């Protein structure tokens, strides 16, 4: 849809759910961890979005109404990826996000800690990321060894822990 | 003697000819105004190949859940 235009009060609904739609909870995380974790939760939630969406689509008009267990399954399997990777994978997650932070969360300027945390997560959760749509030709750009683009500032503690860990062979 | 006309029966069968074909033309002209003015398909109205009225909209934000039946 569109933008409020000319004027618009935020206005709230101190309500609750029917008693007939049980209880689900929310993600809770913000922009960057989720971003960052985009890549993970949907190699992960694949099959579930796919039935969230698929069930919209049936409905026709009702998604809204109809599609509640679909979002709810959604919503836990989010839950379960962010939880493994806090307890888990926390300091390299929390390099990736504040890395993103001080950019204009374009993953270019992240690419060393985005490394540490593809590394950590598929030695540990088995979880890859991958971009698909591509030929076997083309070259993922968070694989391309120079790119063209990079930061203003490479972050500090990504680039002490990128170096530490090529001299413990981590990477 | 030079009195020599055309037949009755011969007259009346080419007056009979006449009017048969003017009743073809009368039965023709009303077929056609009735074919006229009877609805049609409409592919033959609007569009031979893409004969599927029923609109798609754009795709660069397509939301699951816009169409309808």
């Amino acid at each position: 849809p569109r933008e409020a235009a000319a004027h618009w009060v935020p206005f709230e609904d101190k309500a609750n759910m029917p008693d007939n739609v049980p209880d689900v909870v929310e993600v809770g995380a913000t922009s960057a961890p989720l971003l960052s974790a985009s890549y993970f939760i949907g190699a992960k939630c694949k099959p579930y979005n796919d039935d969230f969406m698929l069930c919209r689509e049936e409905s026709q008009g009702s998604g809204a109404i109809d599609c509640l267990k679909e979002g709810r399954r959604v919503t836990r399997c989010a839950v379960s990826v962010i939880e493994d990777i806090n307890k888990s994978c926390l300091d390299e997650f929390r390099l990736h996000w504040q890395c993103l932070e001080q950019n204009n969360h374009q993953l270019s300027g992240c690419r060393k800690a985005e490394a540490l945390l593809n590394k950590c997560v598929f030695t540990k959760l088995n979880l890859e990321k991958k971009i698909p749509g591509l030929r076997p030709d083309e070259e993922p750009v968070f694989l391309k060894k120079d790119p063209w683009i990079k930061p203003a500032v490479d972050d500090f503690k990504s680039v002490r822990a990128y170096a530490e860990a090529k001299k413990n062979g981590t990477l | 003697t030079f009195f020599h006309p055309k037949s009755r029966e011969d007259i009346l069968n080419e007056e009979a000819k006449i009017v048969q074909a003017l009743n073809n033309q009368r039965e023709l002209t009303i077929k056609m105004h009735e074919l006229k003015r009877e609805e049609k398909d409409y592919a033959h109205s609007y569009s031979p190949l893409f004969s599927d009225p029923v609109p798609q909209g754009g795709s660069i934000g397509k939301a699951p859940g816009s169409s309808r039946e």
